[PDB]
């Protein structure tokens, strides 16, 4: 996640292309959120 | 070997296969008094005949992503993978779309699908992708 | 051909094609010209 | 449902009236709130 943050955010400005690619990959693979924010688990972040 | 072309009717069939019975179902939507779609059992036709009046969607056109974006900013084809189509219910004459409502408490990420009166916006368009590796 | 069609869809909205687009179009069209000539040679002489 | 349909011929999924051989009457049902609860079929034709 730190590497992805460095890839997306540079000089205080979001890179549009990299941000779009990253978000599409993350929504494509819904297992990257763990128990909370999960499609199947549906655990609330506050509860987690 | 027939290729799916434009200006034709579609059922949008799917297989549920609950209890290892391989049930076949299709989307159904009346369109008047209720925009939401639902699954109707096309199997077991010998015991009860399912209704196919509200299960027919004529496909308007198939278009490429770039041309779709162009006309959003602003006759007969053959469908192919990597393209978006518009579906219009035969009876209600309205276009199928992805609704922003969510009737399913189980999944927060799941929105709803229903019929909208006009083809304005890209929520009605749906893109095809190849399911199989072949 | 599909790539050239995508480029046409991209540059169809704009009034005037820029120099970069002109260079890319020239490259693609030269490559397509080569391919056509190759196919032509394959069948030019009667080859059922 | 219907990839091909020859014009002038009858195909499935079509709503149609079955006019009887007299060309003035058709195969119909009870009129409204009838005693049979619209369960007996007839050849009344005419207005219907």
């Amino acid at each position: 996640l730190d590497f992805l943050r460095f890839a997306v955010f540079v000089n205080g400005e979001s890179v549009e292309e990299n941000a779009n690619v990253v978000v599409r990959l993350l929504i494509r693979k819904p297992e990257c959120f763990g128990p909370a924010l999960r499609g199947e688990g549906g655990s609330g972040l506050l509860a987690a | 070997v027939q290729f799916l072309r434009t200006d034709d009717e579609v059922v949008l069939q799917c297989s549920a296969t609950v209890l290892k019975e391989q049930l076949k179902l299709c989307l159904a939507a009346e369109g008047f008094g209720n925009r939401l779609c639902f699954l109707e059992p096309t199997s077991n036709a010998q015991n009860v005949p399912p209704d196919l009046a509200i299960c027919c969607f004529t496909l308007e056109q198939s278009l490429s992503v770039r041309a779709l974006q162009e006309m959003l900013a602003n006759g007969h084809r053959t469908l192919l993978y990597g393209h978006a189509i518009l579906l219009r219910h035969a009876h209600s004459r309205m276009y199928l779309s992805c609704l922003t409502t969510s009737r399913s408490m189980t999944d927060k990420l799941a929105f709803d699908v229903g019929l909208q009166e006009d083809a304005t916006g890209e929520a009605c368009w749906w893109t095809m992708h190849p399911a199989s590796k072949q | 051909q599909e790539s050239i069609s995508d480029f046409y869809w991209y540059y169809s909205g704009k009034d005037v094609i820029e120099e970069q687009g002109k260079r890319n179009f020239s490259k693609a069209m030269s490559v397509a010209k080569q391919v056509f000539n190759s196919l032509t040679e394959y069948i030019q002489g009667p080859c059922t | 449902i219907c990839s091909c349909c020859e014009e002038g011929y009858v195909t499935g999924g079509h709503v149609l009236r079955l006019f009887h051989g007299h060309m003035d009457e058709c195969l119909t049902i009870s009129a409204a709130d009838s005693d049979d609860q619209r369960r007996l079929v007839y050849y009344e034709g005419g207005a219907v």
